[PDB]
């Protein structure tokens, strides 16, 4: 159209200008070009105009400096307004060879000694540094965009060896630095190749810098935290298997939760908050493949250590665990309580928040009927609570604002629900509040808020709750399924299972005093039919999950109303 | 029934020890002990006063295994602030150990901790 | 009582805040 006209009249030449074999010519005018080039609606042309080809092409194979580094910085700019898919691209014409080149000659400037880079020119160095920025940022989107692209990268031994060069000899600018930190730990995450390249790197053992910089005072001691944290998990450094001097993950959580006790850069905090988080759910794969004075007074004062201790512990197997709780969940709640003032703040809650839910969530999922886990769960308990009480209430006796922070204070609930069971707390009548959210509130499947509002109301109501309490809640169950012909499935299932686990005891109070005075029993054998009917409805192919449930809440329905027959 | 000993371990020498050291002066006043660890036993109106305002913090509720079968009994806090102290970001937060020895058996001073408190 | 259940950690193993890498904009 018309404006497609003035701005061919604007573009075109530069095009022409870099297409000249005046390799000067357009240094000065590759030079030009990403400044030219910045404007969203004129790149959709220039991008049509083929440049990505062009600079690909002809720019980087230049003997002029100048050039490249422009030319690298056109790549750079494109990469970062426009949107995934043109990485992808980037990646089809092997743009990645070009890099690995690239940073191969970076590298040799470096580390040479016969020039070499120190005594370069001052702009000389500053080009260099200019050059290894765009290369940085290309990888990182690159690695980005894709999996099968995060591969083919972390596969490039160049690059690797580039970016540990950088962290460790610490002689670039500090946004060069940080950059460096970042893109390793993109590359470091979830993935193994990176793992062992970082910990075998004897050339200039980046993993020791590391270790060092994530251990004490540095201001970027986090952001090693990071890196090092994807590196322990992607080769499976925990309790039951530690690395090279028993590096756990637990090291970590000191610095990390250092970071947070100054909070009352900015960037840094958060950091440190997601860290911890993926924290919580790599220990789930610990648990998983895990299965006048002096003296003798101090010694006996260990004779009463045996009460959970806050000082040290009983975990003598599980440091991260401890560290954890003994450390991290302090701050953790101070956090999500500490005010709303600012939107950075609202942030840093849904931080602190997210946390907190996937420890909670972690160890909410292992068993601790009997005796089970003993010491897991008396570490566990005093802090599920201090939790409830701290952080639980506040944000529901402020009714104040959000919805999907809602979403995630019930998710929280929830998972300390789960630990807690009916000597979970009673004040203010909290399940009022869930319920009412419940009804109010009125994707994946289970994602959900009413899921989340059964789960933790039914969880808070087994024996030995307040026997009212109790009532209220079991009635609200109930409610659900005589009225079952508007409620999700899901709903259904977490409902079902509830009731289960609250009235399977006749020897509990509410079984009697509850269940059998309001006969529930009835409105079961009332449902049962109507559970087969919506059971049946259900897709056992798209998806199957819910229809497998939904059987053996059927089953154990079924089994169960039998059963509750057996007792009068 | 002489002195409570308050009590702090920190592997990690340094700044989170000398920390530590600070919350032990301030909430009994007298210059803390160091041993790894630092600590600090203070007898006569302070240790009622503290001890009192934990106990509170546990919300009066102990299990009868810390109590020893000398008749003394401890319990732990882990958030020092929960007794009415405010927090210094250059602080943080701390655990703290708390430890009651009486004199004048288990049995007798489980049912003393329940006529008073 | 008694109950028919099985693999239940990774049912609520998706409930974890779950993180992956990635802005902002003004200079």
């Amino acid at each position: 159209p018309e404006l497609a006209k003035l701005r061919e009249d604007k573009i075109l030449p530069v095009l022409k200008d870099l297409k000249s074999p005046d390799a000067k010519s357009r240094t000065t005018a590759a030079g030009a070009i990403a400044n030219i080039v910045q404007d969203a609606k004129c790149r959709k042309l220039l991008l049509r105009e083929q440049v990505v080809h062009i600079v690909l092409t002809e720019t980087l194979t230049d003997n002029n400096i100048d050039s490249r580094a422009a030319g690298w910085e056109i790549l750079k700019v494109l990469a970062q307004e426009e949107e995934a898919d043109f990485c992808v691209h980037l990646y089809r014409l092997d743009v990645l060879t070009a890099i690995e080149h690239a940073a191969k000659a970076v590298l040799e400037t470096l580390t040479t000694s016969e020039p070499p880079f120190s005594k370069l020119l001052k702009a000389q160095q500053r080009l260099v540094w200019d050059i290894t920025g765009s290369l940085l940022v290309l990888i990182g989107l690159l690695a980005l965009a894709r999996d099968e692209i995060h591969e083919a990268v972390a596969t490039k031994q160049t690059i690797l060896r580039l970016l540990f060069r950088l962290i460790s000899a610490d002689i670039a600018p500090q946004d060069i630095y940080e950059e460096a930190i970042s893109c390793l730990t993109t590359l470091s995450e979830d993935n193994l190749k990176v793992g062992q390249a970082i910990t075998d790197d004897q050339e200039t053992h980046v993993y020791d810098v590391l270790l060092k910089l994530a251990t004490g005072t540095d201001p970027r001691a986090v952001m090693a935290c990071g890196v090092l944290h994807n590196v322990f998990t992607s080769l499976q450094w925990m309790d039951h298997s530690p690395g090279k001097d028993g590096a756990c993950d637990a090291i970590l959580i000191p610095t990390l939760t250092r970071a947070l006790e100054h909070v009352v850069y900015a960037n840094i905090t958060l950091l440190a908050l997601v860290t911890l988080a993926s924290i919580g759910t790599d220990f789930q794969e610990t648990l998983v493949k895990g299965n006048s004075i002096t003296s003798e007074m101090q010694a006996d004062m260990e004779r009463v250590v045996g009460a959970d201790g806050t000082d040290d512990g009983d975990l003598e197997d599980l440091p991260t665990l401890r560290e954890l709780i003994q450390t991290a969940v302090p701050q953790l709640i101070r956090l999500s309580n500490l005010p709303i003032d600012s939107d950075e703040s609202l942030t840093i809650q849904s931080h602190a928040l997210s946390a907190l839910n996937n420890i909670s969530w972690t160890i909410s999922c292992l068993e601790f009927a009997n005796g089970e886990n003993a010491n897991i769960h008396n570490a566990w308990y005093p802090t599920a609570k201090k939790i409830w009480r701290k952080t639980i209430l506040p944000i529901l006796e402020a009714d104040s604002a959000d919805l999907k922070l809602a979403t995630q204070v019930t998710s929280l609930a929830w998972a300390v629900a789960r630990v807690l069971h009916g000597e979970t707390p009673t004040d203010g009548n909290p399940h009022r509040k869930f319920i009412s959210l419940y009804h109010s509130s009125k994707e994946d499947p289970f994602q959900g808020l009413g899921v989340k509002c059964i789960g933790v109301v039914g969880s808070l109501a087994h024996d030995p709750a307040p026997i009212e309490v109790n009532r209220e809640v079991g009635v609200f169950l109930v409610t659900l399924l005589r009225q079952s012909n508007n409620v999700p499935p899901a709903e259904i299932v977490e409902a079902l299972n509830q009731l289960f686990d609250i009235y399977g005891d006749e020897e509990l109070a509410c079984d009697k005093e509850v269940f059998w005075k309001d006969g529930f029993l009835k409105h079961l054998e009332e449902f049962l039919p109507k559970m087969r009917t919506l059971t049946k409805g259900i897709d056992k192919r798209t998806q199957p999950e819910l229809r497998t449930r939904a059987d053996e809440a059927l089953l154990n329905l079924g089994r169960f109303v039998q059963y509750k027959k057996k007792h009068a | 029934i002489q002195k409570l000993v308050l009590n702090i371990s920190v592997g990690e020498s340094g700044d989170r020890l000398t920390r530590a050291a600070k919350v032990l002066e301030q909430l009994s006043g007298q210059t803390p002990v160091y041993s790894i660890a630092v600590h600090v036993t203070v007898r006569g109106p302070k240790a009622e006063e503290i001890l009192e305002r934990g106990l509170k913090v546990k919300e009066y509720e102990l299990r009868r295994r810390n109590f020893s079968e000398t008749g003394n009994f401890g319990f732990g806090i882990s958030e020092h602030i929960d007794l009415g102290i405010k927090y210094d970001p250059s602080i943080g937060i701390y655990g703290m150990d708390f430890y009651c020895c009486m004199t004048r058996t288990r049995e007798e001073t489980i049912r003393w901790f329940k006529q008073r408190f | 009582a008694f109950h028919k259940l099985v693999k239940n950690s990774a049912y609520y193993s998706r409930f974890q805040t779950k993180f992956k890498r990635r802005k902002t904009d003004y200079y």
